[PDB]
């Protein structure tokens, strides 16, 4: 339809930047020995 | 559980407690009445008396239009009442 | 540690660490500006919003050249 | 370290000192005003809301047989007769705004009833 | 005078029926006063 | 048609909606209170214009 | 130079200074008649 | 160099990893509309 | 070990690192500016000030830029639109140009100040182990700025030593970068004073620099010490944020009701000169004074320069506008070309009518025509089933004077309905919407989003200050608290 | 105990306890007035 | 391409329902 | 020691109502905001500012009553009793709205010592500040909605006046004018207050039937030990209940009892920044897709064009009486209206 | 210019989830203890 040319890349970076941010962080955690 | 203050339930049930406020409630009471009923609020607040909207034929109303001449036009307004 | 030029040169200005003058110090000639300041600002304040008019002074964009 | 580490799921003891907690809170307000019993406390917390929420609940299913909210429209006359308007007034023209533009083709006659 | 002399329960039922009765003066006020419709 | 006047409102994702905009309208209002299963259209295009997945639903 | 609403500006600085005052003072009185331990 | 001696680990358990990713994914389907406005 | 939202508190107490990260954050907030520079340069059109200044272009960081000397570009053009001009080095590309310098060599200081992080400096004598002498540091940057503050005023915006800043007539059309001298005297306490800013900065500079001495001589009373935990970093923090907060709500109120630091030609109108009507009266007492002198009608409202009359547009008004309605003003309404002139409507009679503006709160409004003494005389129907004022029962007719459409009258019906449909707005104008692909929807102006940007990072900080303060007068209970029953009992 | 009479908690108690009555008298009032 | 963004998140948010639901971290009792 | 330590003395004591270093700056306040609201509810009017009859002594009831903001000429000015306005009479001054701007003014400092008391007691106490934090929720609220908001309009009269009334046609209004509703922050705003008294129920309930039996009564809250010690309701319990009802359950009361000071307090502060940006009429009103649209095509409907209708009709309605100031005349011919009604 | 709408996207998400990938690993490996 008639909507904005950079909602699309607004919306996908917005769920992905800070979902990667966590995912590094769970991980380096659930890899920590002990 | 305590500080110096005389325990509420004592003061309510003291007849001192009563003898003094029997007198003083009802006071206060008689005095606000009053207040309302010799018209006297109407001029502490500037309060419109049912009679005192609109001039007779005018049914606009009176509307302040400017802040500084405000208490200035404020006062014409009750000029047109009577 | 590690000093270095700059680093020596600069030891005196951080060094007097807890330093702390005695009693109430300063405090009361402090508390005077303080209230000084709170009475300034509360004018500007007034001016701008023309609760305090001053002839000389027209909050505007009038009053320019 | 996290502050919420300081629990263990299945502990005997508590977790707070809910006796420093009503000594704040008594302070704040003033002490018969504050709860110190964590069940009537609790009982208060879930009372409350549901409480409410029935209330609003039969709201919505009794105006839904027409008993609507208070009506106050052209109520405080002047001693002529004259209208003086309340927020009460200021608040049927938005209704009237709504009621007015609801349901465009949908109406054919003078009163909604339905 | 102190000490607990007229029995709270007493205290109480009287300033309740008090506010029942002021409280109902207002509402009798909504079909008589200014804030009437007539 | 929600509205029973013959005046569809489109309240779906690929019909011009957005998650904000978008929702599941009522039953007409030709229907009523009458129960409208599937099963009492004579098809699923008539279901759907009578907003019969609202009842479903 | 000081004009009405400069007048008037004194009067709510001056007005508001004496609040703070009778506060005070009765404040600071008070709490010097008690407070043992 | 001497090991910094002022570092700590950092940690995520996962359960934050979940009410993390709860909020991203919401908060998206929140804003998604106005982005493509 | 530590939770997400901590890590950052490895710093607490490593002056070092501490240095190196606040290191990086300017060398960041540097380089955007330097970049969010070249953005608005590789974009924005110069060809005409008049109806496409920067702040239609959806211009931020290009005003701020001018209001202190830099108006000109190194491609030739300028800001007021002169020509030949020789802005030097110092053109927005120069500007520009630093910025991004000036990161580059913030960032490699940041990397020698993290692996050398174990400088001596950071460490007490006594102690032995880290530490920073708050009070006197203070005292010592405080020193610093005022002595900068001072300079700024006294060189900068006199002009002794530097450019001055932008200053314009009461309705931004002269406007330009001038030398501005002080103003001790009372209006210089006037917003919208220039001479304030100057007297301000060499004033506040000198108190500044005085205090500054004060501080880094005189220690701090015991008593305070004390109380406000100093010798505690993480206190310097919640009053800063505090008064850095408190900067942010003032800079957010002098943008959107103006004053000598916001200049229209810069940032926009004002909401509310639209609301009193501001450049309608500047308007009409010019007109009025040609009539006088003589004029026609066409001759008066044609003496009318095109600038003026755009400020009279509702759609300048910072108030129009939508939070997602992104852009620069002109994917709206389009990029404005002319002006089609003043419209005066007219009925069968000869009467003149009035149309009814738009009041900002309004994302639609009715057209509606009255006479002087306001009594509606023609309108626009929704039910025509019995309407008594349609422009066709009232034989509404529109006359140009001045502008594209001077000279010209419009008398059917519909041509002289859309008109009127427009004179809604004030003054009528010509928008190329092609170009931008604009849709005709209002946006709002830089004057508009810097205010609600700041409103909401104040207000934001608030919560800052007050959990950063919470936190440094409650360390000790931090983690948890313990022991006894003591509560009721002095 | 000894209880004191004129306390802290006695001032806040009147400074809303007085204004009420007083106004709860002036409303009470209201309720008679016309046109 | 806007339902598709729609449908998309969506399906994420389902997804991470599952594993929360069926792949939380066991919840254990006085030791730990 | 001195007289500051003394006058600290005596204020810190412990009485039957804390008074304190912040009560100097609460009670005076907070006391005259209560005040002025109690007496403009049943004294003073609000003809002089927006027609309207706003008092007991008028005819109000508990309803319609309120303290009306001042008028659209005054501005933003701050209303001083002895300002350039009122010129130090008091009967002027209420008619002229005086008495908002004390009441808002005045109450906004009653919220400052307040909180400043939560800090204040707190320290004392010796216990957490998550007290004071919280409270920031309901500041931010009154800041931006009573101060922040009007102060990007046109003038206090558009600010929300004080009453029952008086406020849902502040609602109205937004919906109409700002259409608010559709606000991605006024929604997380709802989530927050409508997802928090979620939490206070379901888990105030969780408790109640999910307790120990430490009595012999049916009347269980007398059973309760005042002095900690054990945990009074099964937290291992109420793990398995939910875990096997919902999928989902707590088993960290730190946590779970943290998660609902943040919902709520996130909730109210979004909805604070929605409206620090309906301020400068920077709304969410519209969706450019669905407009475009909907002009070239006629026959695309959706809930939304519907609701846009519905504000058209509520301003047009509305304007008139709600802003005096503007002296709007909307002939009969020009109002939309649907048909028949 | 004339250049295709999902080019930046494509590009965008063409960097990022590679690079996220690795990051991932790196840090979980990077934050193993001994
Ligand atoms: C935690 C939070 C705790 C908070 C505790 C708060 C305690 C006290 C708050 C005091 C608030 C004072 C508000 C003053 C004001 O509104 O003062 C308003 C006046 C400006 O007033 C307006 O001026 C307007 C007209 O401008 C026009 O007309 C003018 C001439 O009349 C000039 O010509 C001007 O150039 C032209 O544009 C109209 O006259 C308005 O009616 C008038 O109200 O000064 C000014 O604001 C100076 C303003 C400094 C503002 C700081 C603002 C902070 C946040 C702002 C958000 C805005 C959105
Ligand atoms: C800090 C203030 C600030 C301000 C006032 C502006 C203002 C402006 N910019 Mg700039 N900009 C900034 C910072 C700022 N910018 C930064 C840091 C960057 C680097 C990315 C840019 C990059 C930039 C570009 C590339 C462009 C602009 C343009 C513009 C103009 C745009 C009009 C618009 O569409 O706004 C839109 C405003 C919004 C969409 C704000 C809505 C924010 C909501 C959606 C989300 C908030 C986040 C999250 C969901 C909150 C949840 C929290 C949780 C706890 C619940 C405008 C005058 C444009 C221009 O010049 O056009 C001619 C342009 O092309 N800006
Ligand atoms: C102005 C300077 C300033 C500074 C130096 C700090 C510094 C700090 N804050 Mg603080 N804060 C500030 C302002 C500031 N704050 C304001 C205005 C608020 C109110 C919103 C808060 C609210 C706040 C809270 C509630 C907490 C802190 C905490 C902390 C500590 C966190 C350690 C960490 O690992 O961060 C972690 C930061 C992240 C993991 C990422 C955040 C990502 C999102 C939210 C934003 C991304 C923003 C984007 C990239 C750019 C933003 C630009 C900005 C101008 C808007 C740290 C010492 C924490 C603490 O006290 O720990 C002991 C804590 O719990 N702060
Ligand atoms: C609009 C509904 C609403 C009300 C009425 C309300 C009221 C109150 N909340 C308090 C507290 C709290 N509320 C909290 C979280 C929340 N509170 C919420 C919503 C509300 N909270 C929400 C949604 C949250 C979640 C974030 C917390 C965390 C606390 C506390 O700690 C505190 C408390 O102690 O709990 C009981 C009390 C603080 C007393 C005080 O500070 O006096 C000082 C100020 C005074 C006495 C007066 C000045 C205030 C001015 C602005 C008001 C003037 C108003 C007129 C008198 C009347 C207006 C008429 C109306 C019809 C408009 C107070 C009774
Ligand atoms: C002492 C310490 C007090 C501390 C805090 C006090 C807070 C007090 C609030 C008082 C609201 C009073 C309203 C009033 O008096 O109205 C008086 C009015 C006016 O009633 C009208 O009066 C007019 C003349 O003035 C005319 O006679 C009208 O016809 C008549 O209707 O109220 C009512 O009729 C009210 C019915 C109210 C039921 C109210 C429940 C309120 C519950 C509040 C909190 C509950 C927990
Ligand atoms: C008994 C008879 C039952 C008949 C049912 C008919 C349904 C018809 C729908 C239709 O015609 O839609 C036509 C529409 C609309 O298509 C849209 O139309 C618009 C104008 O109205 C515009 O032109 C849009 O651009 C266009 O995309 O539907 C689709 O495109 C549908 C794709 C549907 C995929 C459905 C998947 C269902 C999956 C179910 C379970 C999956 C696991
Ligand atoms: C002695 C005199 C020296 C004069 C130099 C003049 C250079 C003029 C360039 C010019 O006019 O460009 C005009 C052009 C072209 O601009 C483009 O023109 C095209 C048609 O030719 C199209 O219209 C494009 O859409 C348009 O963007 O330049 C720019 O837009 C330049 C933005 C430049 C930013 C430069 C930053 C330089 C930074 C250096 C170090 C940084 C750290
Ligand atoms: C408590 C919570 C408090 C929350 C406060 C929240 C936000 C305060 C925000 C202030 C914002 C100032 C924003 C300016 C935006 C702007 O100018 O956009 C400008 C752009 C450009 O917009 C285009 O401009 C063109 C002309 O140059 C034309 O006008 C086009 O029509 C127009 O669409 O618009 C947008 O960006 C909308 C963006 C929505 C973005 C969501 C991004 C999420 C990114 C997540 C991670 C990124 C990592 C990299
Ligand atoms: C404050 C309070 C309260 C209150 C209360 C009250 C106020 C009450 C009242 C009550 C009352 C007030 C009652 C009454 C009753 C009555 C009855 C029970 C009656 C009966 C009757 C009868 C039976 C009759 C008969 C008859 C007659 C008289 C005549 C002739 C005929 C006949 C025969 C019919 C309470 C406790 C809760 C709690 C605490 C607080
Ligand atoms: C090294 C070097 C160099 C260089 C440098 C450079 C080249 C740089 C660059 C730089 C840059 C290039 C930078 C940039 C930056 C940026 C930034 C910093 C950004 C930011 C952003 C943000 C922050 C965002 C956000 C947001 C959003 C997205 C939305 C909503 C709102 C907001 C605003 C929040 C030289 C040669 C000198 C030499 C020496 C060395
Ligand atoms: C106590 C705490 C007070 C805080 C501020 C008090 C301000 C008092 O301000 C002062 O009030 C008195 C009335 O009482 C005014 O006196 C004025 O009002 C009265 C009516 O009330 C008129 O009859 C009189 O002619 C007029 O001058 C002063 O002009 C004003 O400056
Ligand atoms: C245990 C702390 N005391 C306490 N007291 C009160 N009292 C009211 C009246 C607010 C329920 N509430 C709480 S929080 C549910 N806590
Ligand atoms: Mn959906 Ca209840 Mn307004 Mn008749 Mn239709
Ligand atoms: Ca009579
Ligand atoms: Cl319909
Ligand atoms: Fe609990």
């Amino acid at each position: 339809m008639e909507v904005n040319q950079l909602g699309l890349i607004a919306t996908a970076l917005f769920v992905l930047v800070p979902s990667v941010f966590l995912i590094i962080l769970y991980v380096q955690t659930e890899s920590q020995q002990k | 559980g305590t500080t110096g203050e005389r325990p509420f339930s004592d003061i309510i049930t003291s007849v001192r407690y009563w003898v003094i406020h029997s007198i003083t409630i009802p006071a206060l009471f008689i005095a606000g009445w009053l207040f309302v009923s010799t018209g006297l609020a109407y001029d502490v607040f500037g309060t419109p008396r049912p009679d005192s909207y609109y001039a007779q034929e005018q049914r606009s109303i009176p509307l302040v239009t400017d802040r500084f001449e405000a208490k200035q036009q404020v006062e014409t307004f009750l000029e047109q009442l009577k | 540690a590690r000093r270095t030029w700059l680093g020596d040169i600069l030891r005196p200005l951080n060094s007097e660490y807890g330093k702390v003058a005695p009693g109430w110090g300063t405090t009361p000639l402090m508390a005077v500006f303080m209230g000084l300041f709170l009475v300034f600002l509360l004018i500007i304040l007034e001016i701008y919003n023309s609760t305090l008019i001053l002839d000389g002074v027209n909050v505007s964009w009038k009053a320019l050249g | 370290e996290s502050a919420n580490y300081g629990y263990k799921f299945g502990q005997e003891e508590e977790t707070y000192n809910i006796v420093a907690a009503h000594g704040y809170f008594g302070r704040l307000i003033f002490q018969y005003a504050s709860f110190n019993n964590s069940r009537s406390l609790h009982f208060f917390l879930a009372a409350w809301p549901v409480v409410g929420v029935w209330f609003t609940a039969l709201g919505i299913s009794t105006m839904a047989f027409n008993l609507n909210g208070f009506n106050f429209n052209h109520s405080v006359i002047d001693a002529k007769g004259n209208v003086i308007n309340t927020w009460a007034d200021i608040i049927n023209r938005a209704n009237l705004g709504m009621e007015v533009m609801h349901e465009r083709n949908a109406h054919n006659f003078p009163l909604d009833l339905a | 005078s102190e000490g607990g002399r007229i029995p709270l329960w007493i205290v109480a039922t009287v300033a309740g029926m008090g506010v029942i009765v002021i409280v109902g003066l207002f509402f009798y006020g909504a079909y008589a006063g200014l804030g009437s419709s007539l | 048609d929600i509205d029973g006047i013959r005046e569809p409102v489109s309240g779906s994702l690929l019909y011009g909606n957005n998650i904000i905009t978008g929702a599941v309208v009522p039953s007409s209002n030709a229907i009523g209170l009458h129960f409208y299963p599937i099963w009492e259209a004579a098809s699923l295009d008539e279901w759907l214009y009578n907003g019969g997945p609202y009842q479903l639903i | 130079t000081i004009t009405p609403s400069l007048k008037g500006f004194f009067i709510g600085l001056l007005s508001g200074a004496v609040v703070l005052g009778l506060t005070f003072a009765v404040l600071i009185a008070i709490s010097q008649i008690d407070k043992v331990q | 160099m001497e090991p910094n001696p002022n570092r700590q680990p950092v940690e995520l358990n996962r359960t934050s990893l979940y009410l993390g990713l709860l909020l991203i994914l919401v908060l998206a389907l929140l804003f998604s509309s106005y982005f493509f406005n | 070990g530590l939770p997400w939202y901590r890590v950052h508190t490895v710093l607490i107490n490593d002056p070092g690192r501490l240095i190196a990260a606040h290191l990086m954050h300017t060398a960041l907030v540097a380089g955007w500016a330097g970049s969010m520079a070249l953005y608005e340069l590789a974009t924005f059109d110069p060809s005409d000030p008049v109806l496409n200044p920067m702040w239609r272009q959806g211009m931020f960081v290009l005003p701020f830029m001018a209001r202190l000397g830099v108006t000109g570009s190194w491609s030739g053009w300028s800001i007021t639109g002169e020509t030949g001009i020789d802005p030097g080095f110092w053109s927005f590309e120069g500007v520009a140009l630093a910025h991004i310098v000036l990161s580059g060599l913030l960032f490699l200081a940041a990397c020698w100040h993290w692996v050398y992080w174990d400088l001596e400096l950071f460490r007490d004598p006594r102690t032995g182990e880290p530490a920073l002498d708050l009070p006197k540091m203070f005292g010592i940057h405080l020193f610093l700025a005022g002595l900068l503050c001072f300079g700024f005023g006294a060189f900068h915006l006199t002009g002794l030593f530097g450019p001055g800043m932008w200053v314009s007539d009461p309705y931004g059309l002269t406007g330009s970068v001038q030398p501005v001298a002080p103003e001790w005297g009372p209006d210089g306490f006037n917003p919208y004073n220039p001479g304030g800013v100057v007297a301000h900065h060499i004033a506040a500079g000198i108190v500044g620099i005085i205090a500054g001495l004060f501080h880094i001589l005189v220690r701090p009373p015991q008593r305070l010490y004390k109380a406000l935990r100093m010798g505690n970093i993480e206190t310097v923090l919640s009053s800063s944020i505090a008064a850095v907060f408190f900067a942010a709500f003032v800079v957010a109120g002098t943008m959107w009701y103006g004053s000598a630091t916001t200049p229209i030609e810069l940032f926009g109108p004002t909401r509310y000169q639209w609301d009193s009507s501001y450049f309608q009266q500047e308007i009409n007492r010019r007109v009025q004074a040609s009539l006088a002198s003589g004029a026609t009608l066409e001759e008066a409202w044609s003496a009318i320069p095109e600038k003026l009359a755009f400020y009279d547009y509702i759609g300048n008004n910072p108030a129009k506008g939508g939070l997602f309605r992104t852009g620069p003003m002109n994917k709206g309404d389009g990029i404005a070309q002319a002006w089609k002139g003043h419209a005066v409507f007219r009925n069968k009679e000869g009467e003149e009518l009035f149309v009814r503006r738009m009041p900002a709160f309004f994302e639609s409004f009715p057209v509606i025509l009255t006479d002087k003494n306001g009594v509606v005389k023609a309108d626009i129907p929704f039910r025509r089933a019995e309407s008594k004022y349609s422009f066709e029962q009232q034989g509404v007719t529109v006359s140009f004077y001045g502008g594209e459409l001077n000279g010209q009258t419009f008398t059917d019906p519909p041509t002289v309905k859309s008109y009127a449909r427009k004179a809604i707005f004030g003054e009528i104008f010509e928008f190329d919407t092609e170009t931008l692909n604009s849709d005709g929807i209002f946006r709002t102006s830089p004057r508009g989003w810097f205010t609600f940007a700041h409103a909401v990072f104040a207000l934001l900080f608030f919560f800052g200050h007050i959990w950063h303060g919470a936190r440094t007068l409650f360390r000790d209970v931090f983690s948890g608290i313990d022991p006894e029953l003591s509560p009721e009992q002095v | 105990v000894s209880y004191p009479i004129f306390t802290v908690r006695w001032v806040a108690v009147h400074t809303l306890a007085v204004p009420t009555i007083f106004f709860l008298g002036a409303i009470a009032a209201m309720q008679f007035i016309q046109r | 391409m806007e339902t598709i963004t729609y449908v998309f998140i969506f399906a994420c948010i389902i997804a991470l329902f599952f594993f929360a639901i069926f792949f939380r971290e066991p919840p254990r009792i006085t030791k730990k | 020691r001195g007289w500051f330590d003394i006058l600290d003395d005596w204020l810190k004591r412990d009485r039957f109502v804390f008074v304190g270093w912040s009560g100097i700056l609460l009670f005076p306040c907070a006391y005259l905001a209560l005040g002025g609201w109690l007496t403009g509810t049943t004294f003073v009017t609000s003809w002089y500012t927006h027609g309207l009859a706003s008092s007991y002594l008028e005819g109000c009831n508990f309803l319609t009553v309120a303290v009306s903001t001042p008028a659209n000429s005054m501005g933003h000015s701050l209303l001083l009793l002895w300002g350039p306005e009122a010129q130090g009479d008091f009967t002027r001054w209420c008619q002229l709205g005086g008495l908002w701007t004390f009441i808002a003014l005045h109450g906004a400092f009653g919220l400052i010592g307040f909180m400043l008391r939560q800090f204040e007691i707190a320290r004392l106490v010796g216990v957490r500040p998550y007290n004071a934090i919280a409270f920031s929720a309901p500041i931010a609220v009154f800041v931006s909605v009573f101060l922040i908001y009007p102060l990007g309009q046109s003038s206090w009269f558009f600010a929300p006046s004080f009453g029952v009334a008086a406020i849902f046609r502040f609602l109205l209004f937004f919906q109409g004018f700002h259409n608010w509703t559709l606000n991605p922050f006024h929604m997380m705003g709802v989530a927050g207050v409508l997802g928090g008294a979620l939490l206070c129920a379901i888990h105030g309930a969780t408790v109640e039937n999910t307790l120990f039996q430490d009595g012999e009564g049916a009347s269980t809250f007398r059973a309760f030990n005042p002095t900690q010690a054990e945990e009074t309701y099964s937290m291992v319990t109420a793990n398995r209940f939910w875990s096997q009802i919902f999928g989902i359950a707590f088993s960290n009361k730190r946590w779970l009892h943290f998660f609902m000071l943040f919902v709520p307090v996130t909730g109210l502060w979004m909805s604070a920044i929605g409206v620090v940006g309906l301020a400068l009429n920077l709304r969410s009103y519209d969706f450019i897709s669905q407009e475009i649209r909907a002009a070239e095509d006629p026959e695309f409907e959706t809930f939304y064009t519907k609701n846009l209708l519905l504000n058209e009709g509520i301003r047009a309605w509305m304007a008139p009486q709600d802003q005096p100031h503007e002296n709007f005349v909307f002939p009969e011919e020009v109002l939309p209206r649907g048909n028949a009604l």
